[PDB]
């Protein structure tokens, strides 16, 4: 969407991850596996939540009647009563509708930024390690046990470690 | 060997609105509007009155509907519909503004007019239209004077009450109106007939008037209720020749309390701030769309059934 | 070898305000504030009645500029400026609400009272100020009631008009103000006068009053018209003996319907939902700036010549 | 702007493309040439459909008048009114200001966002076969003719068909 | 070798609101409501006038309090606290529309009447309620009309003013209602008393009416005043036999201007375009907190103490 | 954050950079070195003065009274005024709440925006000739004086100068 990867370079999401909102898929000797990123997750939650409390804060205002229901309200202050409430009504209804459009935007938008935000941070780390395949995947060119890909997702995966070896299987020379 | 990035999916999405898309599907949403009320008045935490048949006027002027609501005390207070204001079948002046006053009250004392009456008058006047205890019997609060010599002269008499009090004082009395000259005459007698108010701020002038009306409780005669606040250290005179009837207790009003117009069950149980025709209304949610018509702290009204809130990202299913 | 990536851009864009500039160039802008207005009242689809110079109050009295608007069904009715309530000058208490009920009614039935007169009253007052026909004539849903023989006393009469309907019917009747001790002797005899109004909530008191005045269509007398609502199963009953201008038929206003003040010529050809003093307004857009008085389902006024919305990306030459 | 990409790292845009929103142009030895992409432009389209049928959407609310323009209204009634309808007017005209502005800010970052997002799309496709100008252009290192450009618009061009002769190129050996 | 990017940060933040987090931390921010008012009425230049204990009704009638006041222009009008509008007890009808009509104008300019009374009529009635220069004295615009001869009837008499100004007039006259029928008699006789007043437009009939009442500045009489507009062209009939009020002058509103209530002070080397009960409130921000009650150009009222908009990025120290 | 990098990937701001918003340290044989970037800061500068230039303009919405401060108001039309009057208290509490929340949310990301357009602009001015940390640093793999730092900084950094030398170092063989 407004960053590109849920709904963009992202083919789909994982049905299968009831583990967060955000994640990792590997695939080694070993064989597969998936995690889900627990930061980014609740990077994400947290905001949600947020907006969540600012929907909920109540401003009252004890209002009281103005219009009796069992009796006549005399004719000309009727019709101002209820022109009066009708554009207040009005009012909030369009602020009710502009609101929730414009939340969502934004969530939307900001559930896509975390998960570039992450597919970003994964990049960086593995420097000239891996590429990018184009579809949020990365090709690591070294041997890479899940050991290493449990460091990818911990945030401690040494580039200096594999950099001989991968630039070796990327380049394909020297 | 590669390690792949994603974010989650569901089968079962949910619509929501963006900016951009009437149609967008989202993983989770909430709603943002409430569309369920409650049946009840969830009167728990507060001193209630519910005033059952008896009208708000009525606990004013004492009509025997109102015994039980002639004084009292309560944060807030509850009208039904077709609630019994008059006996003696009549209108007041300004009821709207007066009902409203004592919808916003917090509860009422009477104190006592101590008007007194010489031997030619007959002050405890009764009719058919007030029952109590299955008998003739009037407005509680009020006497209709009529001349104890059946057809002479009402005499020209005058009845002054004093507010010695700290606070404002409702006063209201009544003006009698006929239904045929026979009926003038033996009450009050054949002269013209006055009748005159004043106090330091109020001051205003009734006549009596025959006309043929059809009947109500009865009665083709009418009371004209009127009503004024009586200040604090001021007095308030009454001059007049028959026709009053005159006020044997006054009204003040305590405090401040909240009015509820329904005929909703009360439920003791739960508690509510927002109150409407239908009942009480319970949520944190900014909108709902029971009622555009609401008492107390409330949330706004809105003209739709739903506006939800999305929670999460968009459903990428696959 | 080299492939480049670019957007589009323009020769001339357009200038629209964001949150952070105020002169921010885009590609293409629409407009969301319509400045447009049709000089027209676009009455297609709409069951219309142009009252001309017929004030929508001449039509319950029966004013003769409004022989052909006593009756009917609209959805939609159309009030001139100038237009005429009174033949016979007078003024009608609480007019404004009046007119208010009739302007958002969807029709008028009449119906009759059944009032009967004896024979010492003649109920054909006339008067050269209610031209019909080239004839003096009077008010077409009352009656003037007057001393057949003149000079002597309007005798006390008693006249009930019975809702039997399933509906409130709103009744008129007018109060005569003699401009002379003469003619109200002439008319009405020289006793005191008083009309007495009751029905079952309704109770009103009125004295036909002398008065020197001006001459308004030649005349200086004066009629004052009073109106209530009848309760369906309810009577309403007036007591007088002189100066009651009393009604003969009824009315009973009909559903719903929009009511329209503007001069502006009707057009059958367009369609439309919106209208002010000065034409109607079609519009999809939110917003207009042509009047903050208008009727119907209406763009809302703001006070901006344009609010451009941009439907374009940032304009970048070179 | 927010994605630095329109009025940022493109210097400015094309006059000449009349095809579409965005585009490719490209030199090689049969020429240059110019090209519009159809779904980064058609995506950004609808955003503004989108927009422009939650504008002119209409509440169904009728008002009737509380104010007659033939006849006098009572003077304390008339400035209550008139008090209402000013106070409803300056929410209106506030709301309508303040909906235009975000609005107009939202739609320009969203076209920024799409270039951007057709931009990385191309940069992934093409991986270690080119490298970036800093002005949205991508040196290709090797022949690429009419039908290989094409296939880069398209978003079929693979990427090993070329890396080893890119790669040298790049690497300035043979 | 390295080169690092990087964003400013600082010791001393600031919080603000954002949709997401009540809590964030940024750079700097700034107050978007305001909260400083200013305790003077900042009247800078614009012809203003301070009416001081003379009550904007009392510019009419000619209370002696208002003696500075009968005439004038201005663009904004200001009224104190217990401003006194009545001498002679009493009370004006529809007096809140009076005083709104007068604390929107621009300015009043006094025209005569022209009313002379016969030989009969002592048209300087004076009372020691309204002492004017060390004597009894009364209303300048109006004059008490009382039979020459204590105890003689007071002469039917008629009496018209004819409006043959461009625009319309402010017309305002009284009646009296006496304590005593003792009192009554000495003023106007022992007959009937009856006011009639009658324009094109406007007809009304008052009853002087006896009656009991507290003191006010030592009289237990009354004077209601009356008012309406005369319309250029039109006349307007007063037909009196003693009660009446007579104006002795009539009213033109001039123009339009800003009407203020407050008690605090004038500085007239300060400029303002808000002001309320408290003073002036000048600011560049949509938004304050002071006043829910506000005349002229002012920031909308809000109940937050303070909303911070931030003018910095986050602030990340370390 | 929105874009990563302010509160993202940069792990703290520069309390010692107080000459503008967005800069650079360095660090060569020279030793080290800060200097603040104009261009970024006066863009991000430039759209808080936006925001505030629009948050004080003013209507010309004149209003009068229609509550009388020193005399009784008749009961039902009072409740009436109260009723509207907090009504629309209600309306602008709740709208100046929404501004500035909204106002402040689009302010942190643009920031957030401008610092990362800035480090996008650096990594395409090196391009081959530098790699990235992770932590918005760039290793330079050549040799960089202060008159090479300064012209990163002022955007005349000629890649192709220090190509051959940094491409030997990255693959790490001489
Ligand atoms: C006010 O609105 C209600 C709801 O439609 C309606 O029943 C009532 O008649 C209206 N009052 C007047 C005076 O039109
Ligand atoms: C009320 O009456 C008492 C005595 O009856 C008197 O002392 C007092 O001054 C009166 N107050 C007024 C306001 O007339
Ligand atoms: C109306 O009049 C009829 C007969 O005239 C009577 O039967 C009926 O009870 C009356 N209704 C009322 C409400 O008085
Ligand atoms: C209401 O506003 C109109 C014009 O905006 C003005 O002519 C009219 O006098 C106002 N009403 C009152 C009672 O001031
Ligand atoms: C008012 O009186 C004058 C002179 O008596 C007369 O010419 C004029 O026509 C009168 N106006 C009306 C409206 O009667
Ligand atoms: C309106 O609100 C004010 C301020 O709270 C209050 O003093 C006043 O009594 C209210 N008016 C009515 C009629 O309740």
């Amino acid at each position: 969407g407004l960053f590109g990867a849920i709904a963009g370079f992202l083919e789909n999401g994982w049905e299968g991850m009831v583990d967060g909102w955000y994640g990792f898929r590997h695939q080694n000797a070993q064989g597969t596996g998936q995690a889900a990123d627990y930061k980014s997750t609740q990077a994400a939650i947290d905001q949600i939540t947020g907006k969540l409390n600012r929907l909920v804060e109540k401003t009252n205002t004890e209002f009281e009647s103005i219009e009796s229901e069992f009796s006549e309200i005399e004719h000309q202050i009727g019709n101002v009563i209820n022109w009066t409430k009708d554009s207040i009504t009005d009012i909030w209804t369009y602020q009710a509708e502009l609101l929730v459009a414009m939340e969502n935007q934004h969530t939307i938008d900001m559930a896509d930024s975390e998960m570039l935000n992450l597919y970003e941070r994964v990049r960086k780390q593995l420097r000239q390690n891996a590429e990018e395949d184009g579809k949020g995947c990365f090709e690591i060119y070294h041997a890479c046990d899940d050991s290493c890909m449990e460091s990818i997702r911990n945030n401690t995966y040494d580039h200096s470690q594999y950099r001989e070896e991968a630039l070796l299987n990327r380049l394909n020379i020297n | 060997d590669k390690i792949c990035l994603g974010h989650h999916a569901v089968a079962n999405g949910t619509i929501v609105k963006t900016l951009t898309n009437e149609q967008e599907e989202v993983t989770n949403a909430t709603e943002t509007v409430e569309s369920t009320g409650i049946n009840r008045l969830c009167m728990k935490g507060r001193k209630h009155k519910d005033l059952g048949n008896c009208h708000p006027i009525g606990m004013l002027i004492g009509t025997p509907a109102c015994d039980l609501h002639l004084t009292g005390m309560w944060d807030t207070l509850i009208e039904r519909e077709n609630a019994i204001a008059y006996c003696y079948p009549g209108a007041t002046v300004n009821v709207e503004a007066l009902r409203q006053k004592i919808m916003e009250s917090g509860g009422i004392n009477k104190i006592s007019t101590g008007f007194t009456y010489g031997s030619s008058i007959n002050s405890a006047g009764t009719t058919r239209a007030c029952m109590r205890n299955g008998g003739n019997s009037f407005y509680a609060e009020l006497k209709w004077l009529v001349s104890k010599s059946k057809g002479q002269n009402f005499p020209q008499t005058t009845n002054t009450y004093r507010n010695t009090d700290t606070a404002e004082h409702l006063i209201m009395w009544g003006i009698h109106h006929p239904s045929s000259t026979q009926e003038k005459n033996d009450l009050y007698g054949t002269q013209s007939i006055s009748i005159s108010v004043g106090s330091s701020t109020y001051r205003n002038n009734f006549v009596p008037v025959v006309g043929a009306r059809p009947q109500v409780n009865g009665q083709s005669g009418r009371i004209d209720f009127h009503w004024t606040l009586v200040q604090p250290g001021d007095n308030i005179t009454f001059s007049h020749n028959g026709g009053l009837i005159a006020p044997s207790r006054v009204s003040k009003l305590i405090g401040r309390g909240l009015g509820i117009q329904s005929d909703a069950p009360i439920d003791n149980n739960c508690e509510s701030k927002c109150f409407w025709r239908g009942g009480s209304i319970n949520t944190r949610l900014p909108f709902q769309n029971l009622s555009p018509r609401t008492v107390g702290q409330c949330p706004k009204y809105v003209n739709r059934r739903s506006l939800m809130l999305a929670t999460g990202m968009r459903n990428v299913p696959e």
